[PDB]
Formats: structure tokens, sequence, C-alpha cells
């Protein structure tokens, strides 16, 4: 025989404080247990596990399931309870390749690694804790017991612990031939590189005289799986990326459910077709989660399906990556808080393509979302291809020296150049850092009783221009809000305005362009009117006459 | 050489932070690094087993071209016991920030000499992450006293000070003081005459080691020129309704922090809807409540004391063309210290690299005058400094922070 090395074994710990399993055997029928008695007698003599004695105390329950069309049992051990007490591992399959991350490959063979599952050894002091028991015909003996001792399906460490195995096994093959790529998922190999398919072969087979050092075989007969492959939701083709099919169903009437499954295969599709857009049919989700009720189509969500099942009309399919050239992202503005980007290297052949939506919010401006926007995209460029990409912006270069250099926050996007594709991203008014000389001065003001509701909103101006105005069903901040309109509304293309609502400015400094509120929104639209507008706080109840004059006028 | 029992605090688990991304430069960095440090058995790859997690990422330090390892230990340090078993503590030096110079040395390196407990060592695991996670990230753990974590320097402190106590007792006029991976040591003699007496200090590490890293750099500060701000009011011949509507709202402000100020003679001026812009002429009784607010404001704050038991807070305010101010505080309207920035180098396109070089020097001036490190409310959104912070990053520890969502009124009364 030839030496084989042993593959090492993991300790694995209880979590603290916590016990093995001791759950009852569910009683099986005469059937299903000379089924499990001869599986339990090959698995035994192929090592995986172990007769034992009497006084372990532990038991997980074991089952027999009937392949479905087949006179054949086969062996399920129910782990949930030993799992819910094992110790936490680390899982790197946490995160998963994106493909437009991934490099285009000559070849990309496929080796089943399936016999070496259970050739992983476990822990030696962990094995009692996975005692089972098959049950006796009639229960008239004591049912044969056995433990694992190796890796068994179910357990919660298995997947880490055969994953970290085969890693370690692979590790000096794959530094020794950086020629080549492998990458571990279920029970399969899959070994890619550019090499001609004769090089290709020989690292294939040398990969196999590798694992075998460890007595792992590999079938000789090539695997079914060949490219295309079907991965994750992907289909992975030698130069070539796209997402499995979207189909977009025909429905006369939609479900709370048939919406959520309409928004995720369209949140699916966004990685690479261009455009996708979702908020309206989001809108349909607001707040209710009885899966079951119907909600009727707006117009607008009818017209945003259409649009999206012209976008899906045909297959589209990305390109890999090139690591020894740039990458550009380009955005647009979609409206409706929507935007939808796409990272390329050279014209017309798009890496992928994604989509970012307006966060939740009382109010917000075109630039903000384009940061933010641009912070996204960076994020997951570092993590899919550890490097931010250029940037094309439809907002000009005086637009955002004006927007970041006057704006209250910290602010900053990388490399970019401005692109003419409308709409283009602007900024709609910004107010007089001094006072207005030769500009009426209107010294607003605004209350309400929290009682009764009832208040008053109005202003005073230097030329004794006056207006009060009585409100119904407000309060004080919107009676504020309605003041600074007022004035607004009534002076010239030239103003100064004071005010004392700390609320008022609060919103003003924080520059929106849109509103949740119809009174931001008319203050908005009164300020894209103005040619210079002024903003001047003031304490309130000092004595500032003007601001005290139409206090006393406003909260009589 | 053998090791100081080592727990975390009771019903407390090991830290479990996900790795953030890494760029290709920071990953392949990393990579050379931590073949060098496993070769000479400061760290172990580890195995699944181990579930737990601190991020990690490389820097420069300041004037220098190598890359360096940084690990953000900030919740292991949440998590780890208090070490007062020799010593309550290391009452801080209150004589540090009264010398004329105070260079800081990153002595971090010579805590790799000694084990760590190794019951303690799987807390310390990190991940290196590959590029779109294409291959699993490289698991590794400490073998020695890792930088970055708060048990370095209290394991090491009986070492430490028996290695500089030949230089103490030799210049006894001398502050050395450690923070973390940083030695700060302050004295007043002549700057050429300082910096030969930092290069003797670096002798006695260079010998006890036998190479460090970064032990030949310093950062030279000067806490005896520290600048303060305290609250001023304007001095004019003709007075605007504005101007008098900014100082009696600037003074309005200052009345939280000063008591006895006043401003109803000065509101009475503005009784009357006049033009913005129009002069008004201060009355007696106007200039009079205004000299007394001057004097007032000339005096330091009532009732305004530390307490080491309690949170320092740090906020900063963006005032454009690059300058910056900042107040620490415990209690509000309390400071213990306000300054102003604008030197801020390699940055006059770059608000968050400003911002962040700005976070560093307020927390430098932090552990020299309190011995620990504020808690910042940053004026930015949290998903733009977090995407940047660590591209401008260049000190070995890492502060806490919060992020203001809302434009402070107070802006205008600072600049
Ligand atoms: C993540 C991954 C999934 C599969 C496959 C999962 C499955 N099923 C196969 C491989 C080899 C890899 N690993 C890598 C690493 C770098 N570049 C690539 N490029 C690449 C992969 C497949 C095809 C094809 N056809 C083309 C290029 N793959
Ligand atoms: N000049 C084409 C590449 C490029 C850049 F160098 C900077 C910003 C945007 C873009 Cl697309
Ligand atoms: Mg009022």
């Amino acid at each position: 025989m030839v030496p084989i090395s042993p593959i090492e074994t993991v300790p694995v710990k209880l979590k603290p404080g916590m016990d093995g399993p001791k759950v009852k055997q569910w009683p099986l029928t005469e059937e299903k247990i000379k089924a499990l008695v001869e599986i339990c007698t090959e698995m035994e003599k192929e090592g995986k596990i172990s007769k034992i004695g009497p006084e372990n105390p532990y038991n997980t329950p074991v089952f027999a399931i009937k392949k479905k069309d087949s006179t054949k049992w086969r062996k399920l051990v129910d782990f949930r309870e030993l799992n819910k007490r094992t110790q936490d591992f680390w899982e790197v399959q946490l995160g998963i390749p994106h493909p437009a991350g991934l490099k285009k490959k000559k070849s990309v063979t496929v080796l089943d690694v399936g016999d070496a599952y259970f050739s992983v050894p476990l822990d030696e002091d962990f094995r009692k804790y996975t005692a089972f028991t098959i049950p006796s015909i009639n229960n008239e003996t004591p049912g044969i017991r056995y433990q694992y001792n190796v890796l068994p399906q179910g357990w919660k460490g298995s997947p880490a612990i055969f994953q970290s195995s085969m890693t370690k096994i692979l590790e000096p093959f794959a530094a020794q031939n950086p020629d080549i790529v492998i990458y571990q998922y279920m029970d399969d190999l899959y070994v890619g590189s550019d090499l001609e398919i004769g090089q290709h072969r020989t690292k294939i087979e040398e990969l196999r005289q590798h694992l075998l050092r460890w007595g792992l075989t590999t079938p000789d007969k090539k695997h079914q799986k060949e490219p295309p492959f079907l991965w994750m939701g992907y289909e992975l083709h030698p130069d070539k990326w796209t997402v499995q099919p979207i189909v977009l169903p025909e429905k006369d009437s939609w479900t709370v459910n048939d919406i959520q499954k309409l928004v995720g295969k369209l949140n699916w599709a966004s990685q690479i077709y261009p455009g996708i857009k979702v908020r309206q049919l989001s809108k349909l989700l607001r707040g209710t989660k009885a899966l079951t009720e119907v909600i009727p189509l707006t117009e607008e969500a009818e017209l945003e399906l259409a649009e999206n099942r012209e976008i899906l009309k045909e297959p589209v399919h990305g390109v890999y990556y090139d690591p020894s050239k740039d990458l550009i992202a380009e955005i647009q503005k979609q409206g409706q808080g929507q935007w939808t980007y796409q990272i390329y290297q050279e014209p017309f052949k798009n890496l992928k393509t994604g989509k970012y939506a307006r966060m939740r919010g009382a109010h917000t401006n075109d630039v903000k979302q384009l940061t933010e926007a641009v912070q996204k995209i960076t994020t997951e460029s570092i993590v899919i291809w550890g490097k931010t990409p250029k940037f094309k912006l439809p907002i000009q270069k005086e637009t955002w020296e004006t927007w970041w250099t006057e704006y209250w926050q910290a602010t900053w996007i990388p490399e970019w150049e401005f692109v003419n594709t409308p709409p283009l991203v602007k900024l709609w008014y910004q107010l007089e850092k001094e006072p207005i000389v030769g500009a009426e001065t209107f010294y607003v003001d605004g209350a309400a009783n929290r009682e009764t509701k009832l208040g008053k909103a109005g202003y005073v101006t230097n030329k004794g221009r006056q207006k009060v105005v009585p409100l119904t069903n407000t309060t004080n901040q919107k009676t504020e809000l309605q003041a600074i309109y007022l004035a607004l509304q009534d002076s010239g293309l030239e103003v100064n305005i004071v005010t004392d609502s700390q609320y008022a400015l609060g919103i003003i400094q924080a520059q929106p362009d849109k509103s949740e509120s119809e009174l931001v929104n008319q203050i908005i639209e009164q300020l894209i009117k103005k040619e210079k507008v002024y903003l001047a706080w003031v304490p309130a109840h000092k004595g500032i006459g003007g601001n005290e004059q139409v206090d006393k006028l406003v909260s009589a | 050489i053998e090791t100081v029992p080592v727990k975390l605090k009771p019903g407390m688990d090991g830290p479990k932070v996900k790795q953030w991304p890494l760029t290709e430069e920071k990953i392949k960095a990393l990579v050379e690094i931590c073949t060098e440090m496993e070769k000479e058995g400061k760290i172990s790859k580890i195995g699944p087993e181990n579930p737990y997690n601190t991020p990690v990422f490389a820097i420069k330090k300041k004037d220098s071209t190598k890359w360096r390892k940084l690990v953000d230990f900030r919740e292991l340090n949440k998590r780890t016991q208090d070490f007062w078993e020799v010593q309550l503590g290391i009452p801080h030096p209150a004589g540090l920030k009264k010398k004329k110079s105070v260079t800081v040395l990153d002595v971090g390196d010579a805590y790799f000499s000694v084990p760590l407990d190794e019951d303690f060592r799987k807390y310390t695991a990190f991940t290196i992450p590959s590029i779109n996670n294409e291959t699993p990230g490289i698991r590794y753990q400490y073998n020695v006293l890792p930088q970055g974590w708060k048990g370095s320097p209290a394991i090491f402190q009986s070492s430490m000070t028996k290695i500089l106590e030949p230089f103490k007792k030799q210049n006894p006029d001398i502050v050395i003081y450690q923070y973390m991976d940083d030695l700060y040591v302050g004295s007043d003699l002549e700057i050429g005459q300082h910096r030969t007496k930092i290069e003797e200090l670096r002798q006695h590490l260079l010998r006890w080691g036998l190479e460090p890293p970064f032990l030949w750099m310093g950062y030279e500060l000067h806490p005896d020129k520290w600048t303060v701000q305290p609250i001023v009011l304007p001095e004019k011949d003709s007075w605007t309704v504005n101007d008098i509507q900014k100082l009696v709202g600037k003074l309005n402000w200052a009345s939280q922090i000063y008591p006895g100020i006043k401003v109803r003679q000065l509101s009475k001026l503005l009784r009357g809807t006049k033009a913005l812009t129009e002069v008004i002429p201060l009355t007696e009784e106007a200039e009079l409540e205004l000299a007394e607010n001057r004097e007032i404001l000339k005096e330091p704050v009532h009732g305004v004391y530390y307490d080491p038991s309690k949170d320092l807070i740090a906020e900063i305010q963006k005032q454009g063309q690059g300058q910056w101010t900042y107040q620490i505080y415990q209690e509000p309207f309390k400071n213990l210290k306000t300054g102003k920035y604008a030197r801020m180098r390699g940055a006059h396109t770059n608000d968050v690299k400003q911002l962040t070089e700005a976070v560093q020097k307020i927390t430098t001036e932090s552990i020299v005058i309190w011995g620990k490190t504020p808690k910042f409310k940053l004026p930015i959104q949290k998903e733009t400094w977090e995407t940047w912070w660590t591209e401008y990053w260049q000190a070995t520890w890492i502060p806490e922070w919060e992020f203001v969502n809302t434009p402070p009124l107070v802006k205008l009364w600072y600049q």
C-alpha cells in the first residue's frame, strides 16, 4: 500500500455550559429499520462510524427517507439539537464572488471530490456527542448504537471544517501553480486557466496526483458539468456572464406576494440589465405584509412594469474583468429618487450594472443622492475589483465646487468627469451670505395654540407692507414655515427675510430641492424664482423689533 | 517571557467584527507583512474553530513610504478586562502638556517580544480578505502582544519602566508618557538638544532590542503654544440692524455659558422694522450693556472641572476655506478645550481628508492633556466617512465617533 497523509482534525467544543443532546429515537417501521442496518453496516466497514457501548448517554434521531419513485431508502440524521449546542465556526462562504470580478478563462474543468467529504475525520473528543440508535425489530433487543468518526451530513460544523480542510490541502498546489485558479463549491472543484488545452489537462492530472497524497480519489470519467455553468443564479460562460432567465409573469391581478417576487426578480436583473426601475412597484408594498392581499396597480406602476418588460425582451451579457485596465462608472438620474449606473472598461462592454434609490427621509436633494450613489458604487467596486472606478457624472464641475465648498457637512467624491447627458444635476437655489442692500426686509413670524390647533402666520416689512393670515389645524412649526412662504410669495426678486424659527433654518440649511412636506415644497418653488434671498435668524422673545411687532400680531 | 493571565469582562464573548473591503494595494501589503510576521513567530494561522474576528487594514505613517499594518481593536478593547492588578492605573502626568516640545514615538514594535497568554490569543483573530472573495480569507491570530490592543502597554509596562530607568534618572526633568503604541516624551530644551535626547532614547530600545521598522520617526508637538479660544465680540463704529441681530444672537448663546450676560438694552435697539442694512446708533444704555458683556467674557467659565470617570466628547464644525472649529467637553457648555484649525495640509480640495486630519490632531491633544481619546460628533454622513477615512488615517489608535445629520446653529458663533 501507498501511505497517505492524514487530514489534521479540527478541535470542536460544545457551547459554554452546554451538554450533548439526549433526544428520543422515533419508532420506525420494520421496513426502514433493516434498511438502516444495511447502510450502517456498510458505513461501519468504510470506517465512517463505530458501534459503541451502552454507557454513552447521548442520542440524536435517525430517520429513513423513501427516495421518491424508488424502492431504496436512505438515511438522514436529525442533528438539530446537537447543532443548537455546537460552538460557532468561521464561515468563509459568507461573501460569494461576483461574476463581474472574475477573469476570462479559456478552460474550466470540474472535479468531483464527493467521496473525500466523508474521509475528513471528526475530533475524537467530540464523537461521543454524535451517537445515534437504530431501533430494534419489535423493541425486543437493545437498539444498535453508533457514533461518527467523520464529519456527518447535517452537522453544524461539517461545511466549515470540510472547506478549511480542502483549502489547506489545495494551498501548496495553487501557490506553486499561479497560472490556474481553483474554486470549491459543494462536492466539486472548479479549475480554470488560460493554458493551451494540453498543458491545462496536464495541470488537471497533476492536481489529481496531488490530491491522491491524502487518499482522495477523483472519478476518471470526466464530470457531466461543463461551461456554461448554472451557479448562484448566474450563467457563467468562458468569456461572458449573465443572470439566469428573468421571466416576469403575465397576471391580471397582483398579490402582495406576487409584487414581492416581481421586485426581487427585477432587483436580480438590475445587475446586468441597464435601466431597471422598481420605485413605483415598491410603493405598492408600503407598510402592508399580509402576503395574500391584492393590490390594484397604479398607472405609474403599470408604466414602469411595461418599461421593464421591454428591457428584459432579449438577453444581455456582461464581460469579465481585465486587471490591466481602469474601471469606469457612469451614472444617470432616472427620476423619483431612482439612479442607474454602468461599470465598464471598454465602451459598450459593461462588466455590470446596478441602481440606487433615495433613502427614507423628510427632505432631500439631487446632489446628496448622487453623492450617496457614488459611495455605494465605490464600496461595491472595492469588494469586486479592489479599486475605485473613475466616475462619469451628470453634474457640472462648477456645480459640484459650489455645493461642497458651501455645504455645512464635509463631503467628497473621488476622481470624476462631467458627462453631458440630461437630466443634469444642478443647484436650484443658493442663499446669500450677506444682507442685500436695497431689497425689502420681511420680518416673519407664526404661532399656534396647541390645544385649539388655531394659528397665525405673517410678516411686517421696512416699507410698511404687512400681512397676517389666520390658520386652522396647524402647529407652531407649520406656522413658522407658512410665514416664510408668505414673505417669499409677496416679495420682489431680491428679499431679506428675518425669522426666529430654528426649525425652519434647520430645514433650509440642509438645502432640499424636494420634500414630503408640501409647505417646504412650496417654499422651494418660491426660492427657485428669486434672484437673491438672504435668510437671517434672531432669537425669539428678546425685544427684537420687527420680530417683536409681528410676534404680537401672530400670537394674539 | 511568561504570560500574564488575561480574560474578557464577565458575561462577554470575543469580538466578531466584519472585515471591511480592502483595496488591491492594501491586501498585497498585508499579505507580505503577515508572511514575515508568521516566519518571525509573531502570528500563526488558525482554523475554523475560531469564530472571532477583528478588522485589519494598512496605512502609511506620517512622512514614510512603507506600509504599516493597523488592527482595529476597538471592540476587543471594550471587551477586555481592565488592568488594575499591579497598579490602579498610571496617574496621568499633568506636566506633559506644559513642556515646550513633545515628541511622539512609535514603540509598538517592542511589544512583539513578549508572548501573549495562550488562552487569550484566539480573541485576536483577524482575516486578510481576497479581492472578490475568490479565495478564502487568510486567518491569523497573534502569539505575542499585538499593536493597538489596550492590554499590550499594560502587560509591557513593567518591562518598559526598566528599559527607560537609565534614561530617566540621567534626565530627571523629562516627562515620558505611554499611550497604546506611542511614547510621548516632553522636554523644555532647545529643539536641537531635544532631537538629540530623542535619538539617545531610541538607542536604549535599540540596545535592549538586540529591527523596529517605525521607531526612527518622530512627530514633534509644542503643547506650550497650543491655542484656545475665548468668546470675543466685534468692535465697530457703525452697527447695522443685521450686525446687532448677530450680536444679540451670539450673546443669547453665550449666556448659556456665562450667566451674567444680558441682551435687553441691545434688543431694544432692534425695536422697529428697519432695513437689514440700515445703520442704528447705539444708545448709551446699549453701549454700557455691551461693555459689561465684554468684561464678563474675559473671565473663565464657572464650575468647569474634569472627571476621569466620564467620557470626553469632541464636536467639530466645518467653517469653510479649510478652517475647522472644535470643542472638547464632558457636560454641555462646560468646555475643557476649544480650538480652530486651518493649516490642514495636502487637502485644499478634499473635505474628508481635512476632517480626518482634524480628528487625529484633536485626539492627540486629548491624549496629552487627559490620557484618553474623546468620542467624536462628526459633521459628515456615515457612508461618506466610512468609505474614506481609512485612506487618510496615519495614527495607530482609533477613537469612537458618531455622526451629526442636523446642521448646528452654533457654527456661526464659533467662527
Ligand atoms: C468563483 C468561481 C466559480 C466557478 C464556477 C462555479 C460553478 N458552477 C469557477 C471558478 C473557477 C471560480 N473561480 C474563478 C476565479 C477567477 N476567475 C474565474 N473566472 C471564470 C470562471 C468560470 C468561467 C466559466 N464558464 C469563466 C471564467 N473564476
Ligand atoms: N478620461 C477618461 C477616464 C476618466 C478619468 F481619467 C477621470 C474621470 C473620469 C474618467 Cl471616465
Ligand atoms: Mg415668536
